[PDB]
Parts: C-alpha cells; structure tokens; sequence
C-alpha cells in the first residue's frame, strides 16, 4: 500500500544564529617582555572549529581500511539533505540606523552573539579605532536590495505573480560562505518541490479528458491564488512501465487494480419473458423432453454477468489471467447449442484468454465433429488408410495429445471435397493448411511447454496470432502526452462511421454456425433424428438474434477513456510470463446464450467512466528509484556493493535512503520474490533487475535531490581537509619550544617545528611498529628490552633546561636538532590554546604525551585487525603580554625560563606546521574573511498544503466513439 | 494523477522517523576476505593450540 | 545515438572480440576462466532485449550484424550520422530508429574508463597492433596515445614542399645522378633514410639537414645508425658505403642532445627528431653518402595529433595512409562476398560518402570533379582523392576525411557477423 | 596429510562450482528432453506437461548450490577432524559401517525448494582431535606385545 | 548571459590573475597579507558555493577552464553568444 509523497523534503526556517560556524576567533594583544611597547598589537586568530560534521567525519575509523565507511556516508548525505539543506535562513535582524548623512538598514551584529563583530572590534586599543571599525560595520554588514532573484522557479507565469527582485533583499552577515554554503540549497529545494498554484491547474485542467473537470470552488481557488503562493509541483515522468512483468509483486498489483476496474452497464430483458417468446417460436410440449425445451432452463442471468466481465477483463491485459472452458466432451461439438455458444464465444476473446491447451482440444473437438457429421464415407477412409485420422470408434485415440488434428485433417483434404475444406477454412479465417501450421512461439518459449500455432490462434477475435495482436490506439496521441505508458487494450471490434460499432466478428461466426448445422450432415447427430425441427428453429431464432451481443461491445466501448488512460492496460502477449502468477476462473459458453437473446442494445452511450491515470504507477518509481540509488552507492563505492559486502547489509542502505525519496519505509526485498504465492527473495530475479539496462530517466525532482546530495558528499568530502588529522607523528627524547621576548603571537609551544627534527629511524606503519615492540631479547642478567624501546634509546636527549634557554631576555637555541623517530601512521591531533598573560605566577599545565604511554596504546592494540587511531595533544602558547606593564623588577631571569619549561618535556608529537591559523592584525581583513550573502524573501512564501483538486465528471452525455485508424 | 501515483488529495503527513534512523551511530560493516579470513584464524588457531 | 555512443558500443563489441580470441581452445569442461566469465558477461549486455545466459553466442551477434548492415545502408535511417554535428558535438539527436534503440548507448564505466586509459599511456609495454578504439578516440577526439606504441615511420609520411612523395621517390634514388642533387628523406617499415647523393665527392665537414614535418613527430630507442645503399631493398645509386678503419668518426647531433651521436657504430641510440634538425659531420669525404637511422621508433608525446589529425598535410594533392583501417575490414569484406553482397554494398556505400560530402559544403551539391579512383575499402586511395579537391578549401577535405574513417571503421567492426539468410 | 573428500570445487572465496550438477543436468535433458523411440507410459497423454515440469526441475537446479553450501561449511570447520579422510579402504565389512537408507526423491524438494545463502557460515570451530581414546590402546596393545 | 555578465565575470579572473602574481613569493608563514586575504576571497566567489572549502586553489581554477573550453568549442551550446543582439 506504497503512497509516495510529492514533497519528500519539505523546507523549515531557521534563523541565522542557528547556522553551525566552522571557524573560531581568538584575540590577544601581543606584546613584548623584552621592550617597552605603548602599543601592543591586537591580533585576530582563526582556526577551524572543533566538532565539524560529525556524523560524516568519524575521524575514529579510515575510510581506507573500511570501505563500509563510504557507503555510510552516502547514507548521511541524504539525511544531511533534511537536517540542513531544507533549513532554509529566513531572518536576519536588522536595525535602522545612518551613516552619516545616509540613512542605512544595517544587521544587528548585537545579536548574533560571538559573532558579533562590533563587541570584537572593541577589543582594539584606542576609543576612536573601535568606533571606526564599529560604524565600518554598519557600512559592510547592512541589508541591501536584491540583485535578483534567489529562487529560479523556471514556470511561466502571469506578470501579476511572477516572483521579482522587489521582494528579496540581500544581507551580508559576519559568516564565510563556506559555513552558509549548504542552507543556500534550500532554495533549489524548494524550487522542484513547489510551485505556484497556477500550474497545478494548469496541468489538471489541461490534461483532462473531455467529460472531467475540476470542481468550481477549486478552479477558483487555483485561479485567484495571488503573489507568492506555492503548491506541490506534479512530477512528470515516462517511466520504464514494462518492469512490471518483472517483480511478481509489482505484477500482482497491475491485475489486482486492473480488476477492481472494470465496471460493465448492461440491460437485459425479463429471464421469464424470453423464455415464454422462444416457448413459442420452438412449441414447447409441457409433456415432451427435447433438445430445445431443455436449455431453456439452464437459462440464467448470472452468467452473462460474469461471462461479459470475462470477456472485458481478458482484453484488458493478456497476461493478468486465463479462462478455463467447461464442459469440452469429445463431441461437444455434436450438440448444436453448446456448438454455437463456443463458437460465438470464440469472437469476444483474443486467443490469449485461453489455456493454449484447450484452444487446441477445441481444434480437435471440431475436426472430430467434422469427419463425424460432415465426411463422406469416402473421405473418411481415406484418411484413416493414410493415417491422418483414427477411426471414430476409437473413442480412446482421439483423446489429445500433442498433435492438432484439424490442421492435419486440413493439410490433407482434395480438391473435390468442398464441404470441407469450406468449414474448416471459414474456421481458420482464410489462412491456408501451411499457415494454420506455422508456428508463432516454440514451446520452449513459453512457461506452459507448447507451441503455439496459428491454428491456435485464428479462430479467435479478428483471427490474429497472439503475439500480434491488434491494438486499439484510438486514445495513442493522448496517452503519449500526459506521459501515460505507450501501449494499448486489445482491440475487441472495429468502431467505424458515426458511433456505429461493428459486429463485423459476429457475423463470421456466424456465418458459420449456419453452415455447420442449418446445412445438413452427411451423417446427421442422435440428438437431431426426432427433433430436426425444434432444432432448426431455435438455432434459427438463435443465429437472428446474435446481434443483440452488440450490447457487450458497446459497455465495453462506452469506457473508452477508462480502458486506455491509465498504468495497467496492454496488448502484447508475454508468453514467458510464469503460468502460476496468473488468475483463473470458469467459464460455461452455455451461459453466452441467454446473452444472445436477452441483451437489448441500448443504441447511443451516455455515459463513460473515469479513467485510472496514473495510479498504480508508483511501484514502477520505486523500482526505478532502487536501480538509481543502487548504482549511486556503487559509484561512489567504486565496484558493486555486493563484491564486497553482504547483500542484506547493502539493501539495508538502499532502503533508507529510497525511503527518504519518497517518504515511506520501502522493502527492496518484496518486489523480488520467488513467485506470487511464496516471499523468498530470489537472487536471481535481483540480478536480472541489475542486469537489465537503464532505460528513461528519473523524474526531474528525484534527480534534482539526488544531484544536491552528489553536492552536498562533495562538500563535505572537502571539509575533510580541515579536520586535525596528519599522515604522520614523531617519537622524541624531550621536546618544547620557547621563543620568549618574541612579540609574535606564538612564544610557547608543546611541539616543535618541522625542521629541528633529525629523522634517524623511520617506522613504516602501524603493523611494523607493533612487530618491533614485540621482539624481546635478555640484556644482561636480570633485564630484557624491546626492539621498539631498544630503537628509542638510540636517540639523543636534550636536557630540558636547553629548550627554555635564554640570551639577554631572548630565548636561543645552542643545541643541535632532535633525534627523533618518524612514525608513519595516520594520528589526530587534539589542539589547545593557552594565553600567556605574563604574570608568571601559577605555571600553566600542558598537557604532554610520553613513549611510555604510546608503548601503552600499542599494547591494548596488539591483535587489532586495522590500525588505532592516536590522538596526540598539542598546545599552543598565544602572547598575550599587554595586560602586563611596569618597568620594575620583580623576579629573576632564571624564574621566567623555569616557567616556560612547563612547555616541555613531550615524547610523542606533532610538528606546529600541522596546525593551520589564519592571523589578522587589522581588523579590517579579519572582516572581509568573514562576510557572506543571503538573499531572503521579505513576506514567506504562503505555502499551500491541503488542497483538493480531483476530477469531476459532468452529468450524461452525448459520446463520441473516436473511430478507428482506417484506409 | 502524475507519475507519483497518488493524485491531489489530502495533505501529506511526513513521518521523521525514516531519517532519524540509521543516521545515530556508525557500525562498520566488515568486507567478505576480512570477515572470512578472521574465522580461518580462529580454526587454526585451535588446532594449533 | 551521441558519437560517444557509438564509440562506446563498438569498444565492447571489440572487446568481445579480444576475449573471444582469448577463450578460443581455453574452453575445459570443469574450469570456469576469469576470461569465459567476462565473455559470457559481454555477450549479454548486446541485447536490451533479454539477459539469460546465452546458449548460442553466434545467434545474437549475427541478428547485430544484420540489423547494423540493413541500417547503414538506408540513408534515410543512418543519415543522422553524417552531419557536420555528428562528428563534432556530444548532443543526444532525437532519432528514433530500431536499431540505435537496441544496441547503442554508453557502455563505459565513467570516470574510472578514462583514469585507466591516461595511466596507460605511461605503460611500459602497450599493445603493439591497437584495438581501433584506440585511433578512433585519436581521429575524432584528438586524444592521446600510449608514449611507448610503436609505429612504422613511412605510414606517418606526408607529402613535403622538397620532394612529392616517398615511395616514389625510390626510383630517382636508383637512377645515378646528373649532379650533386638535393637532400632526401624517405622511410621504411623498420627505418629512417636521410643522406645526399652526387656522381662527384662531397668535402668532408658540417652538413645540416632540415627534418620534414611528418618526421619531426618521431623518437627512436634501440638504434643502430650507419651508411646504407638500399630503400626498400631497391638499390639506391649515388652514393657510396665505403669505408676503412683508419676513416675519421663521423658523428651527427640533434639539438634535444647535447652529445655527439656516433655513426657506423656498434652502440645502440636513442634520440629525437624532434629537436627540427640533424646536423650530421662526415669525417671523410664521400661520393654520395646515405644514412640510416634502424631502430624502434616511436611518436613523441603530445604529438600524435599530427598524425591522426591530418594536420602533417601542407601540400596537395598529398601521399595518405589509411591509419590501418584496410586491416580490419578483412574479414567483413570475405564475410561480405560470401553471401554475394560485395556488389550491393559498394553502392551504398557510394551514396554514403557521396552524401556524406555533400553535407560538409555550404551551399549543399557535390563538387566538381569528384572522381573516385578506387572503391570504398581501399580509403587510403580515396582519401588522396577527397584531400585533391581544389573547389573546398584544406580544412573541409580534412574533415571529410576523418569523418569517412570513423564510419568505415564503425562498419569494420559491426559488419563481420554478417549472415543475411 | 589425510582430509575428508570434496564435495565440489571452491574457485573464488565464496564461488562454489556446480559444473558437477551442469553434467547431470546435460544428461536428464538427453534422456527425457530428447525424444524417445518408445516414450515411457506416463509420457504418451501428459508429454507437454512433464517436459514443463522437468523443465522447471532443470532451470532450478542451481538452487542444490544451498547442500554445496552447508556441506562445505562442515567439512571445514565443523566435523572437520584428524581422523576423516578419503581413501577408500575396500577390506572392511559392511557390517561394521553405520547405516540408514536415503530417497533420492527427498531430493524433489531440495531442488524447488532450497534458497542458497551464498556464503559460507563457518561459525563453528573444530574439535579436531577428539576420538583417538582407542586407537591409542590399540596401538600400545600391539607395541606391548612386541 | 549577457554580454555585461561576461565581462564582470573575465574581470574577475583577470583579478584572480593579479593577485595571483602579487602574492607570488609572498605568502609567508606567519601572517595574512592582505592580497592573499583578497586572492583567497576572489577564489571562494569564483565557484558556486556548492563546491565548499578551497583546499588547493589549482583545482577550482582548473576545473572551471575545463568546462570553460568543452563549452566554448560546442556551437550548441555557446551559440547563444555569437547572435548579433
């Protein structure tokens, strides 16, 4: 019970506090401990936040060593799509204010709290700089008019509602592009997803047939919808129908609605009447029992009912379902009545709606009935002594099997034999003997094992083999344009001149009835030696009334618009079709008889039924859409999902994320099953689905959203760069850094630079460095070493008192470079701040990592199956000496270096270079870094959600049967 | 009504909890050679042992 | 469809082709072989129609053939494809007809495809004999071939403002000369000649030699350089290969090497004639000298453009290759004459290139004077007949002819399944 | 060295060859599929449906890939043990063998009706040493007697 | 579009290329002058914004003449442009 929604990612407001910042600002006024500065520097650091993206990220797992990972990620996009891309920025607040002379509409920095550039600025030194950069603020960050529109909405409209620049203004807010970035999607989001009302009605009222229309309330309502309004855009699309014969489910759905359909309008005189009207026309003796008087009996309503919804379903779609005949006697043929019936019955239903059995049981019943009643003494014999036909008396010889006795009966007639070859070629509409022996479909290629002959095909309808059956195209060009599937129901009857339906059928069989039993036998059947009077009359009665069948065609007809437009219906018959997933019921051709008598035409239609559309069409999308977020998700992944993971797992993906296209938990599972009756999945039937080709494309919004995430993955996957993660860490004696009297920004460090490393052992990966830290040997009497270990001794210690050495008050490094060890594995590094403010009181605590505890992570890791991650700790020390000025001397030099030594001591780190800063001394740039654009409509768009807009259908009318495509 | 099947009739009543799913917490789902060879391991290990 | 389209399909059937070579005689009854998998694989993406595993790989490929052979033959079906648009942009036409619906669309795997293909350039060891795609992509496109591909340096030639031709030229090179002539530059199958040849000594010293336009886009490695009287096994006369070893070195230079490339020596070379010029020094004085450059030669990179470009043409009407398309028509050809359509074909054809042409000059007629001398498969021929046209000016007959080649080659490849009855 | 037998080849890591059923599959098709010379009784009226059927029978044969699947998993973790092994001894009596009778038409069923989990589940692990208790004695009983 | 967008458009690359050649050998590593500031700005306006953080400027610049020449060679596409209005 799929109901996919035609807006599955509905647009939310957000203000502009609520947009999640990927830079933080630092400011420190650097100054000197060495001189004495009246003006210390005020200095802007920014550096990248801290929880970027999480759900994306996993800085804890390698997207390298678990490709699982990326297939996660795409997963998340999509949910990414609702969590921020449909968050749409709709309030930046602002003031009214003026610069200078000009008055201005300037963003309330006020509120937007650590971003508040003009409580930053006032950081500065001096009042005047603050109030210059303050109302520089009001000059760059103010609201202007829009440029144009934000929106591309690409419909036509009316001038009148056409949205326009006027509406939007464009604000410049204290955030880098980057960080409003995907908030900017909301607007292609809520472009494909909604439109103005307008539209909607245009498409309803345009695509409507002729006897439909739109309520009037609602086309009013539609009409009058005024300036930005929005409605739910209708997604148009041909799909790829004919998937349906390939999931049972989505097969099971066609015929189940294809059936709730059909609706039949006949009228039919009084059961009694007809009985006391043919009563007398065959002088029916209340005493005597014959043929005649007999069937009057079996006379019922109830089957025609079923017998036309028969006929009406079973020319519909050829493969929904099959009839079987009752009643098929190895002479049946012998009885005029139920002769006549199954002959007539012949006309209303294409071969397709006959078990390829029976059609042929029927040949034989006939041909039987044939060399019986109508084959001279002479014909017979010769054709047993040749072989072709077993004598009558073996009743057990005519049984079937195989063989289509008629076309043999027929491939071996002479010349002379007239009767005949007339009977059986009017049977077999004109084709010759080498025809009606031609074979459409091998057995081999049919789920029933047997062929198809024309033999078994041209006795019914208009005599056509069932693979090509003619189609009624009469609604073809319509159907094409609303984007309907392109093909047709089965052409049941010709529709010629002015609403004049043909019987063209009927009248051949007819035609032939007559000839098979009003012209005499050679050796007349039991039944007709007493009764060849009441016969001859109520099958004359019979064959006068036939045309009152034209009552099926026209309640057939009538629904014209209903058969055509819409998912279900077609014309070819798949053979290949498993004959299990098809549906069955009886069907008595007696029944047809009081059809024959009864139904009275009623000449003119007057009213046709609403046609289906699209419904139903929903599991061809869904199917579509799983091909499509498969083949995403192994794009992306590089290979076919299922080469590496269990199938289960990947679909587990599919399903949710399709789900989110549609909003509705969706089963991939189902749509494949083994038959209709059992539920287990059929690998194969999945892997025929992959297997097949691609062939229309997606509506438009799905491959709108789908494009917006491919985006959105890219964007993130950019913001990869920017998490602390390097490719490599080193191991060290002892390490620090100490700039002192420096009047940069950095005078302290836990690290080190780059080029002070002397790299004289290099581990190349996590695997190699577990190996050496497991290769013990003795040392000497009561001690061992590791061959790890017994690699870091080899490295030269430089005595902490030389990092933090000084030279007159500025901090110098006599000693060489570090001997350091560089390990090749991939490590995050967790960084912190520290400002020096220059009271050198309580010593800061740095937070420094030693070989010891790396030997620690390398143990509680030995067995892992894919590397750790090691989180290594590096703090940086900002200088921040402004707040401290005096000239006296308080405390000795030593003092200030033993403070500084708190900086080092690590054994495990990674290179300063790895930290990336940006670092603005005039606040100016640190400005112009952070400013961006968002164009925001001034009034919300009125979005309208509830609307009803259904088709009406206008009272009785009179209709036109187009007529059909003639020559 | 339009390829989505159902036509313009009531409003549509969107349900969160098919993205809030999945999305929470990443469990990494292990390749077939891993998964495999991991068992291998644990066989002859024992008949090692 | 698109011209990439086409390109793509023609790839697989190609491919299909290669394993289908490389499953011949590796078919066992208990192996399943990586390369009857892949086989098997393609033989089902032909068909849109169906997927089960084909019992019977010759039906399928035929029924291909045949619908292929019955669609470029009707120009009104096929014409599409020879606009001037065709060859040039990748915009979808709307054409509706049976057999581009069924059998072509993409087919290569993108991006991946094209990773593959650029890091193959850099191989080590490329396919020595090409799949067409390979020069297709170069004809149409322009793209880039492998750095390390072979190639026979005479199929390069073009026709040069010194002398007309190449192996023509053989038969001047026989004839003793009047008088001290002009330097020459012809090429062989597996070699370079250059040299200059008089009834009388020449002075030993410097002589510089001023490298053609079609030969500047060579490079050769796993050379031997000395003096020979032979082009194509035909004596040359005037010229002399005597020497003693008493006889001063005799060293040449090219300006990409700033070392002196010995001559008449043992040692095996590498260098490129890229540099525009050889400045060769003839330690002794010779009466008539002809030097040989035999080696493993190879079209410098970024340079192949030249050549499949038909930009290497100046002159005119000028000597062309066929860019070996004359190899792959082989068996569509005795595939052909075996149902007796030889003759039917080359009438449509004619039509084909006739009309194709037609559409490549505004205002839309056939030119004056356009004379085909050979039927055609024989391209090389008439390629030198397009490009002799003096009505349409250079760059249109070029074209022409690039356009010409790709359709000939999309036939060489689809044609061969042929089988009518 | 001794191992128990294989039930069919592993090419892959988790490609499980039939070529083994394929054969037998070639062999049905000649024996009914064919023709006869003088169609067995149950075939004369119903020779359309049987082959049908059979057809079926046929076409889902790959489905024993499941029996390949569990078998293998226990001849490699499982029941795997030092004492299987493949070497058919022809000496011993058929009364010291275990026993029980089989339908081969069991195998109908097996056939519609099994669905292969392609995938191996070697979650077991093997007792592979278990069952020498008498062999030892046995074979001490004998260097005893020396 | 129009032809004015054109222009503003090559403007700016020209900037981009200014910029480029006033930081070359400039771009030292502890501060932010102010060119690179303005080059780093001009690359993050150049894209869309849909094409998020600039880690390598070679990148965007490239990708962006890229689809600059397979548009600029394609009459169907850049036809538009080469009407006299």
């Amino acid at each position: 019970q799929s109901v996919v929604s035609r807006t599955p990612i509905p647009l939310s407001k957000i203000g502009l506090q609520d947009v999640k910042k990927l830079f933080d600002i630092n400011v420190i006024k650097c100054g000197s401990s060495l001189r004495i500065v009246d003006e210390p520097q005020v200095t802007f650091i920014v550096s990248y936040a801290k929880d970027i993206y999480d759900k994306f990220m996993c800085i804890e797992h390698d997207s390298a060593y678990e490709p699982s990972l990326t297939m996660h990620r795409v997963r998340v996009i999509y949910s990414m799509l609702n969590d921020y891309c449909a968050k749409m920025i709709s309030e930046v607040p602002y003031e009214s204010s003026f610069v200078g002379e000009l008055p201005v509409k300037s963003v309330t920095l006020n509120k937007l709290g650590d971003r508040n550039m003009d409580a930053l600025a006032e950081h500065l030194l001096f009042e005047h700089d603050v109030v210059n950069a303050q109302r520089e603020n009001r000059i760059f960050y103010q609201r202007k008019s829009a440029p144009a529109v934000p929106v591309i909405f690409g419909d036509d409209l009316e001038p009148a509602v056409r949205e326009r620049a006027n509406l939007y203004h464009r604000y410049s807010v204290p955030y880098h592009q980057i960080e409003l970035a995907l908030h900017a999607l909301a607007n292609d989001l809520l472009s494909i997803q909604y439109c103005h009302p307008t539209v909607v009605y245009n498409y309803l009222s345009s695509r409507a047939p002729n006897f439909l229309r739109l309520d009037d309330q609602v086309s009013l309502k539609l009409t009058s919808a005024g300036i930005g309004t929005l409605m739910p855009r209708p997604v148009v699309q041909l799909l790829d129908y004919d998937l349906v014969y390939m999931s049972p489910l989505a097969l099971n759905n066609l015929a189940s609605r294809l059936l709730r359909k059909i609706s039949l309008h006949l009228v039919m005189q009084m059961v009694t009447a007809v009985q006391q009207d043919l009563g007398e026309v065959v002088s029916v003796s209340s005493n005597v029992t014959n043929p005649a008087s007999a069937c009057l009996v079996r006379m019922n309503v109830q089957g025609v009912q079923t017998l036309a919804v028969f006929i009406a379903q079973s020319m519909l779609n050829p493969n929904i379902s099959y009839g079987m005949i009752s009643g098929l006697t190895l002479d049946c043929f012998s009885n005029f009545i139920y002769g006549a019936c199954l002959m007539l019955f012949q006309a209303l239903i294409p071969p397709s709606a006959l078990t390829a059995r029976q059609r042929l049981d029927i040949n034989n019943r006939f041909a039987y009935f044939l060399i019986k009643c109508h084959a001279t003494q002479a014909t017979t014999a010769r054709l047993v002594a040749n072989q072709v036909i077993y004598p009558v008396d073996a009743i057990d010889q005519w049984q079937s099997n195989g063989r289509d006795v008629l076309v043999a009966i027929y491939n071996n007639l002479l010349p002379g034999e007239l009767v005949l070859t007339n009977l059986i070629q009017t049977y077999f509409r004109g084709n010759t003997a080498q025809q009606a022996a031609e074979i459409l479909i091998p057995a081999d290629q049919t789920s029933y094992g047997a062929n198809e002959t024309r033999a078994l095909s041209a006795p019914y309808l208009f005599g056509a083999p069932i693979n090509m059956l003619a189609p009624d195209a009469r609604l073809s060009t319509y159907k094409r344009d609303l984007a309907l599937p392109d093909r047709s129901p089965i052409l049941i009857t010709t529709v010629e001149g002015q609403n004049s339906i043909s019987i063209e059928n009927l009248r051949h069989k007819t035609g032939l009835i007559r000839a098979m039993y009003l012209n005499g036998f050679v050796t007349q059947p039991p039944a007709w030696i007493r009764n060849a009077n009441s016969n001859t009359a109520l099958l004359s009665r019979f064959l006068d009334a036939t045309p009152n069948l034209l009552g099926i065609y026209e309640a057939i007809l009538a629904n014209t618009y209903a058969n055509a437009v819409n998912v279900y219906c077609d014309s070819v018959y798949r053979a290949d079709i498993p004959i299990e997933w098809k549906l069955h019921q009886s069907v008595d051709p007696q029944d047809l008889l009081f059809g024959v008598f009864g139904i009275v035409p009623q000449y003119q239609i007057l009213n046709e039924a609403v046609p289906d559309f699209f419904a139903g069409g929903e599991d061809i999308l869904i199917l579509q859409l799983i091909r499509a977020v498969y083949d995403t998700l192994s794009n992306k992944l590089g290979r076919n999902p299922a080469d590496i993971f269990h199938l289960e797992e990947v679909f587990k993906v599919i399903e949710e994320i399709v789900s989110v296209l549609v909003q509705q938990k969706i089963d991939v599972r189902k749509y494949f099953t083994e038959s209709m009756r059992s539920g287990s999945f059929s690998k194969p039937r999945w892997d025929n689905f992959l297997r097949r080709p691609v062939a229309q494309r997606l509506p438009n919004l799905y491959s709108v959203i789908m494009t917006q995430a491919d985006h959105v993955y890219n964007y993130m996957t950019q913001l990869t760069h920017i998490i602390p993660i390097t490719d490599c860490f080193y191991i060290v004696k002892n390490s620090g850094f100490v700039d002192r009297g420096s009047t940069g920004p950095v005078i302290a460090s836990s690290s080190v630079y780059e080029n002070v490393l002397k790299v004289v052992h290099t581990i190349a990966d996590f695997d190699a460095a577990n190996a050496l830290r497991l290769q013990r040997r003795r040392v000497d009497n009561t001690s061992y070493t590791d061959s790890l270990s017994d690699m870091f001794n080899g490295l030269r210690s430089i005595s902490s008192s030389e990092f933090v050495r000084s030279v007159n008050g500025r901090s110098v490094f006599t000693e060489g470079r570090i001997d350091a060890i560089k390990v090749n594995m991939r490590a995050k590094f967790d960084l912190q701040f520290i400002t020096e403010e220059g009271g050198y009181s309580k010593p800061p605590n740095v937070k420094k990592l030693m070989f010891s505890d790396f030997l620690s992570f390398l143990d509680s890791h030995k067995s892992d199956y894919r590397p750790p991650l090691l989180t290594v700790p590096i703090t940086i020390g900002l200088n921040n000496l402004g707040e401290t000025n005096s000239n006296t001397l308080r405390m000795r030099s030593e003092a200030i270096d033993e403070y500084f030594s708190s900086y080092v001591g690590a054994q495990i780190l990674v290179p300063i270079n790895v930290v990336d800063t940006r670092v603005y001394t005039e606040f100016s740039e640190l400005r112009n870094f952070f400013t961006g654009d968002v164009v925001i409509r001034d009034d919300p768009f009125d979005v309208w959600d509830g609307v009803k807009a259904t088709y009406i259908p206008i009272g009785v009318h009179g209709v036109r049967l187009d007529p059909n495509g003639d020559q | 009504m339009d390829s989505t099947g159902r036509a313009y009739d009531g409003a549509s009543e969107f349900k969160s909890v098919l993205v809030t799913e999945g999305t929470s917490h990443y469990t990494p789902v292990e390749v077939y050679n891993i998964l495999d060879e991991l068992k291998t391991i644990k066989i002859t290990s024992t008949i090692a042992e | 469809m698109s011209r990439q389209m086409w390109l793509d399909t023609s790839a697989l059937l190609e491919a299909i082709s290669e394993y289908v070579v490389r499953c011949n005689g590796d078919t066992f009854s208990g192996l399943t072989t990586g390369d009857f998998n892949a086989l098997s694989n393609m033989f089902t993406q032909l068909s849109v129609s169906s997927a089960g595993y084909v019992s019977d790989p010759r039906v399928p490929l035929q029924t291909m053939s045949n619908m292929f052979v019955s669609f470029i033959t009707s120009t009104d079906r096929c014409g599409y494809m020879l606009r001037k648009t065709w060859f040039n942009s990748d915009t979808k036409p709307t054409v509706s007809d049976d057999f581009i619906t069924t059998y072509i669309r993409p087919r290569l795997q993108v991006p991946m495809s094209d990773t593959v293909r650029q890091l193959n350039n850099l191989s080590l060891q490329p396919s020595a004999k090409p799949k067409l795609y390979e020069r297709q992509n170069a004809i149409m496109k322009g793209l880039d071939i492998p750095y390390s591909e072979p190639i026979e340096p005479c199929k390069l030639f073009r026709s040069v403002a010194g002398q007309t031709g190449n192996i023509p030229m053989m038969g001047i090179l026989a004839t003793p000369p009047a008088a001290q002539q002009q330097p020459f530059f012809v090429a062989e199958r597996r070699r370079i000649l250059f040299g200059i040849r008089s009834n009388a000594a020449i002075p030993a010293g410097a002589y510089q030699f001023v490298v053609p336009a079609w030969a500047s886009v060579l490079s050769v490695t796993g050379a031997y350089v000395y003096f020979t009287n032979s082009f194509f096994g035909t004596i040359i006369a005037g010229v002399t290969a005597t020497a003693t070893a008493a006889d001063a070195a005799t060293t040449f230079t090219v300006p990409t090497d700033a070392n002196n490339l010995p001559v008449q020596t043992d040692s095996r070379l590498s260098f490129s004639l890229g540099g525009g010029n050889i400045n060769l020094e003839l330690g002794v004085a010779k009466t008539g000298f002809c030097v040989a450059i035999e080696g493993e030669f190879t079209i410098l990179a970024n340079r192949s453009q030249a050549y499949y470009t038909l930009n290497s043409i100046t002159q005119t009407p000028t000597s062309i290759d066929d860019f070996d398309v004359s190899d792959f028509l082989t068996t569509f050809l005795s595939q052909l004459r075996a149902c007796g359509q030889y003759e039917i074909f080359s009438d449509a054809m004619d039509q084909l290139t006739n009309s194709l042409i037609t559409n490549y000059m505004d205002p839309p007629a056939i030119p004056a004077g356009l004379a085909f001398t050979s039927p055609w498969f024989r391209f090389s021929e008439r390629a030198r007949t397009i490009l002799a046209l003096q009505n349409v000016d250079l760059n249109i007959r070029k074209l022409i002819v690039r356009h010409l080649w790709v359709i000939t080659s999309l036939i060489a490849v689809f044609g061969r399944y042929y089988r009518p009855n």
